[PDB]
RNA sequence: UUAAUUGCGAUAACGAACGAGACCUUAACCUACUAAAUAGGGUUGCUGGCACUUGCCGGUUGACUCUUCUUAGAGGGACUAUCGGUUUCAAGCCGAUGGAAGUUUGAGGCAAUAACAGGUCUGUGAUGCCCUUAGACGUUCUGGGCCGCACGCGCGCUACACUGACGGAGCCAGCGAGUACAACCUUGGCCGAGAGGUCUGGGUAAUCUUGUGAAACUCCGUCGUGCUGGGGAUAGAGCAUUGUAAUUAUUGCUCUUCAACGAGGAAUUCCUAGUAAGCGCAAGUCAUCAGCUUGCGUUGAUUACGUCCCUGCCCUUUGUACACACC
């Protein structure tokens, strides 16, 4: 679509239609929605990028953290561990290999799939520690919609890592299946699994 | 010109540390000058800190 | 925790109070007013008096004020 | 059933808690905006948020 | 790209230098579990030799078998350096050997009692059991097992 | 004489230098092609200011960017910088000013730093701790 | 003390070939730049001799 | 239009030109390869038992060409990574000496690489040229 | 050490024939393909999962995606 | 209200002093000034190659010119500036915008009264008293020890692997330091597989090591869940370096044996942004030796932005049979 011709020859299909921002040239930003109307505001797909890299301040303020976008942080929570902490690069190729892997298995948008996955996994009430040391107490609260975007990344990641060690399946392997049984309520998922657990002992608990 | 030194002379207490440090400025000058005058300039106007060194170079 | 602690207070109290006819609206143009008409030693404490002197001169403004 | 009902918040009440890491706010449903409750949120909340209630009869009391 | 590999010729266990070793593994590594042949020595016996290095050690013929053995006993004579060698110098004789299975052990274990009879300081060290190479033993080896 | 301007971006300890000249569209970082930018999952992040422009807005500028000091990734964002800085600072200089303010608009719309150099970076160490922030265990008993 | 033997051991190196300048201890010496004074003669004397607490 | 090493992705222009080195008779590889870690660094000889030094040539035909002029020991201090120190904290080792040195030797023999003036060795004009040539070929063979 | 595992062999180091004509007839069916994908099944030691990957790249019996290092992703050819 | 005995204020209190703040160093921002063959750039020379169109990537201490980056001087800049909320409408807080910067802009340096029987006579030719002062507790020489090992504890380092190990290839910094009455930093060229050796040449330093072409990292392959190609402790043999001297292995290198180790109980440590963490480099120890420390930079986050629940701290009120003060 209307190559430029200049000195230096860029790609053709990195020159194509380039008013139309893909994550990583693959997938469109536009035709994914969130479902769950809680949780909208605070998972970013508004803003189009190129790359799942950005040097952003997003920790300076208090409430900054949601306006990175979802897949930027998805990519950060995966970097955690000592052996592997600072290694960042290795981070966007694992999420770049999962988005991929995702495409493959029920094409189904793969961002559409990471943002399901997240309003499912997210829990919705918890508890918290009350009792007064004598008798021990957990009181069943409530969640911020932020805190629960946290938390759905939070046991996805460690889903994902729990599976990968000492495994034959690769990380991005493990963390596509993971968002895939996510997407639906398969119980199989374990960040699933940990979403219903805690919140039947809020239940519990009430 | 910086050196690290422990502050406490016996060892004893929390470790602390400072670090002393001069700096060296230069701002060498080259003159493509004739003899004599340059030679009078070098011999005077000199205030004591600052050291001077002149280079023939010819 | 800005406070602007006494220094900067009184200083501006008497700025205000010998030079009010010359003090203005405007940040800038107190500055160099600072910088004139007394002999502030740093500049930081130089901007801290302009700046409270321009608050003042601001209530003063709206209208009468104590001290 | 499912009565999962959703709760904007109209204003905080300040943090509780003997931890002092739980808050109490003041939602009002999305439907029938007239009716509120006190509910504890156990994260970071602000003027705007749309909790997710699994019960509505329910009230926040200050956890001590 | 890939072969069936000849159905009921693929050997599962082999008896190499009377260590028995199963062929399965890579090569190199496949021979690394013989007593004084670690993955250097075994990687370039196995490329003097000239048997692929990606091959499996249950899958190479028997002449393979012999001729890497002869290599991996007379090094010096198929270009092995003075050096790269187990035993060089050979306190004993002077000839640069190269120590195995069973000699390897044994000939550390004469070593071991020449020590002990000579009455070296490191001698008894190693009779009595202790450390040897002068690291310090208030805080280390605490426990036998 | 050539309509050329000389512009810089800079990261954490990277520093590119940019040479912008009215060309045929060449744009070399390092005298290679901007391309083969190294660590090839940021080269979007370097093509960045080209697709949120649009090539045919500098189709007969040339681009020349020497990218020194910092990691690579800092290096990266300092092209970045360089590339995006000196769009401006030629279409400011010689085109005009609609067109500077249009790829303002463009630009901080997204990634503020394109335009804006960061502000932060490292904090120095301190004595008593590995880090600069951190500290060392205690014994207590 | 016959000259062959007295004082005979070697000096060229270690810890003990150089002295303080100050104190003539042999522990906690700078040799920085020369300066051969050891740490707390050097704190004690760092304003004469140019060093200053800066940050 | 024309073409310089600089225009060409890096890895596919070793590989290339690896090959196209290894293709060739000339460029004789010392009679102690196979035999070598490579760098004190290294614990094993490289992987691809033969050929490896067609592609550590290419490489460092490569590099002469970008740089100003590169000698041995700045090789050694390129190449070569952290060595596993035991149960020691990992630090900077040099690669081996005699290693670069003979490629250099190599390269000095194939007309690729000229002593300079200033120590160490630059690239030579028809060394350059045959540079600039496999580049091209690598570029076209692309597409 | 604590050999709890009790794992066995539990890979085809070497392939036999019937595997191969395993490996061909779920070729396709294998709606995603990848070394780990492949071994699932018990039908590969590891190793040569990357062989048999690779040669499927011959008739184009399945399409890449992306052929980065370390893994590999495969689609069914349609 | 503030981080603050910081301020607004009320007032038997009025004026003040030290501390805090102010202040200096450092980190930013300076297409504004001064300038630069010990820093860079452009044009043009003289060339190399490829393209053939005038163009690209190079080399030259050849010329002219410039200071954007690199430097360092004088200065500028931010004072919560504008606006909107909230505040006895005052001190001030919150938000947005413009900004480089809006946590005191980040980080520090000094840092009050009073005190501890806190440590140091083992830093001092600082030192009172006591001891010794000739076969000496003085001084020097030789050798040994400060490192032993049934055992407990405190900083750490390497690991338990697939986000990986091992091969190649890519190739990126900032603090430093460096020889004279001695012998330092070492380029480059030859040897050796390596450590290393040798021959020359720079550098008393923005000039030379040095663009410290560092590791993590990136790309392509080997390995494939197997205590396994993880882990590298413990040992055997050999080759070198510093050293008057290396055994009780100084340290480096080559081959081999390859142990415990399956993410670690009670318990407990550090830390809120270029922060933690990973990764290394420089400097101080240095004749040789770091797994140490002080600094520096690379990749770079999760979670807070709150509380007095545990441990404490500040002010006030109260009670006390405590004042060597709840030990
Ligand atoms: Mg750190
Ligand atoms: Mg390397
Ligand atoms: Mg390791
Ligand atoms: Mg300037
Ligand atoms: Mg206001
Ligand atoms: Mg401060
Ligand atoms: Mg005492
Ligand atoms: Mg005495
Ligand atoms: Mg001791
Ligand atoms: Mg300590
Ligand atoms: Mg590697
Ligand atoms: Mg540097
Ligand atoms: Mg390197
Ligand atoms: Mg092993
Ligand atoms: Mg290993
Ligand atoms: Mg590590
Ligand atoms: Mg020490
Ligand atoms: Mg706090
Ligand atoms: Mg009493
Ligand atoms: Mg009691």
């Amino acid at each position: 679509f209307v190559p430029v011709e200049l000195a230096t020859t860029i790609p053709v299909e990195i020159q194509q239609a380039q008013q139309e921002i893909k994550l990583f040239n693959k997938w469109s930003f536009e035709d994914v929605e969130v479902k769950d109307a809680s949780l909208v505001d605070y998972i970013q797909i508004s803003k189009p990028i190129y790359v799942a890299h950005t040097a952003g301040r997003y920790a300076n303020k208090r409430f900054r953290k949601a306006q990175c976008p979802i897949v930027e942080r998805l990519t950060n929570s995966l970097m955690m561990n000592g052996r592997n902490n600072g290694k960042k690069l290795k981070a966007v190729r694992i999420v770049k290999h999962t988005l991929e892997i995702i495409n493959v298995l029920t094409d189904q948008n793969p961002l559409q799939v990471v943002v399901d996955a997240i309003i499912n996994s997210g829990p919705r009430e918890d508890t918290t520690r009350v009792g007064g040391g004598g008798a021990a107490r957990r009181q069943a609260v409530d969640v911020s919609p932020l805190r629960r975007v946290n938390q759905s990344i939070a046991l996805l990641t460690i889903g994902a890592r729990e599976a990968a060690f000492r495994n034959i399946k690769t990380i991005a392997e493990t963390l596509a299946e993971e968002l895939i049984n996510a997407a639906k309520g398969s119980s199989t998922s374990y960040a699933i699994k940990k979403k219903d657990e805690l919140e039947r002992v809020a239940k519990s608990n009430r | 010109l910086k050196i690290s030194t422990r502050k406490t002379p016996n060892g004893e207490g929390s470790k602390t540390w400072d670090t002393y440090e001069m700096r060296i400025h230069k701002r060498y000058i080259d003159l493509e000058a004739p003899a004599h005058i340059v030679k009078r300039i070098t011999q005077i106007t000199i205030e004591p800190g600052v050291d001077v060194e002149v280079i023939i170079a010819a | 925790g800005r406070v602007r602690t006494k220094t900067v207070k009184r200083a501006s109290k008497a700025l205000i109070e010998k030079y009010y006819p010359k003090l203005t609206m405007d940040f800038q143009t107190n500055k160099r007013l600072c910088d004139e008409i007394a002999t502030i030693q740093s500049k930081r404490l130089r901007n801290k008096i302009a700046g409270y002197t321009t608050h003042l001169m601001k209530r003063i403004q709206k209208g009468p004020v104590r001290g | 059933k499912t009565p999962v009902t959703l709760a904007k918040v109209i204003k905080v009440l300040g943090r509780t808690g003997s931890r002092g890491g739980v808050t109490q706010v003041r939602v009002e449903f999305l439907e029938d905006t007239t009716r509120t409750i006190v509910r504890n949120v156990k994260g970071p909340v602000r003027e705007g948020d749309i909790l997710v209630l699994m019960e509505s009869e329910r009230e926040a009391r200050r956890l001590r | 790209s890939l072969v069936v590999q000849e159905q009921g010729s693929f050997q599962h266990i082999l008896r190499l230098l009377n260590t028995n070793v199963d062929g399965n593994i890579n090569v190199v590594y496949a021979l690394t579990t013989i007593r004084g042949v670690g993955r250097r020595y075994a990687n370039l016996v196995c490329k003097k030799a000239d048997v692929d290095l990606h091959k499996r050690a249950g899958e190479l013929t028997q002449e393979e078998l012999e001729r890497i053995v002869q290599i991996m006993q007379n090094p010096t004579h198929y270009k092995i350096p003075a050096w790269f060698l187990n035993r060089q110098k050979d306190v004993n004789d002077g000839k640069d050997y190269h120590s195995l299975a069973n000699n390897l052990e044994s000939k550390l274990r004469d070593d071991l009692e020449r020590l002990k009879k000579i009455r070296s300081h490191r001698g008894i060290r190693h009779f009595w059991g202790l450390r040897v190479r002068g690291q310090h033993t208030k805080t280390t080896g605490r426990r036998r097992a | 004489t050539v309509p050329s301007v000389q512009t810089f971006g800079k990261k954490k300890s990277a520093t590119a230098v940019a040479h912008v000249k009215a060309g045929k569209g060449l744009i070399k970082v390092n005298g290679s092609p901007i391309t083969l930018v190294q660590p090839e999952i940021l080269r979007f992040k370097v093509y960045e200011p080209l697709l949120l422009v649009g090539l045919d807005k500098f189709a007969n500028i040339d681009i020349r960017v020497k990218v020194t000091g910092g990691g690579h990734v800092s290096q990266v964002y300092a092209i970045r910088q360089a590339i995006a800085k000196g769009l401006v600072a030629y279409h400011q200089k010689f085109v005009d000013e609609q067109s500077k303010n249009e790829l303002k608009k463009a630009f901080t719309s997204y990634d503020r730093t394109l335009l804006i150099a960061d502000s932060r970076r490292p904090e120095p160490k301190k004595f008593g701790g590995r880090g600069a922030r951190s500290r060392f265990q205690k014994s207590y008993r | 003390a016959h000259e062959n033997v007295w004082y005979s051991h070697p000096r060229k190196f270690g810890k003990g070939s150089r002295q303080c300048r100050i104190s003539g201890s042999h522990s906690g010496l700078i040799r920085k730049y020369g300066l051969n004074i050891d740490r707390q003669s050097f704190r004690e004397k760092a304003n004469d001799i140019g060093f200053y607490k800066y940050r | 239009p024309g073409v310089s090493v600089r225009d060409v992705p890096a890895q596919d222009f070793i590989n290339n030109y690896a090959s196209f080195l290894q293709r060739q008779g000339k460029l004789e590889v010392p009679g102690y390869v196979d035999i070598v870690k490579t760098s004190a660094g290294n614990e094993l000889p490289p992987q691809d038992s033969e050929g490896w030094f067609y592609k550590r040539a290419a490489s460092v035909a490569r590099h002469i060409y970008l740089r100003k002029q590169v000698g041995v020991g700045k090789l050694n201090k390129l190449y070569g990574g952290a060595k596993n120190r035991g149960v020691r904290p990992h630090k900077h080792v040099d690669a081996s000496g005699s290693i670069n040195r003979k490629v250099l030797q190599s390269l000095e023999k194939l007309g690729v690489v000229e002593i300079s003036p200033k120590g160490g060795r630059r690239i030579s004009d028809n060394g350059l040229r045959d540079l600039d040539r496999i580049a091209a070929a690598t570029l076209e063979d692309e597409e | 050490s604590k050999k709890s595992h009790k794992d066995k062999a539990k890979h085809a180091v070497v392939l036999d024939q019937d595997k191969f004509d395993r490996i061909m007839k779920e070729a396709p069916t294998y709606r995603y393909v990848s070394v780990s994908v492949l071994v699932d099944r018990f039908k590969l030691g590891g190793s040569l999962a990357r062989v048999a990957l690779r040669h499927l790249e011959n008739e184009g019996i399945i399409k890449p995606v992306s052929k980065h290092s370390k893994q590999a992703i495969y689609t069914r050819a349609t």
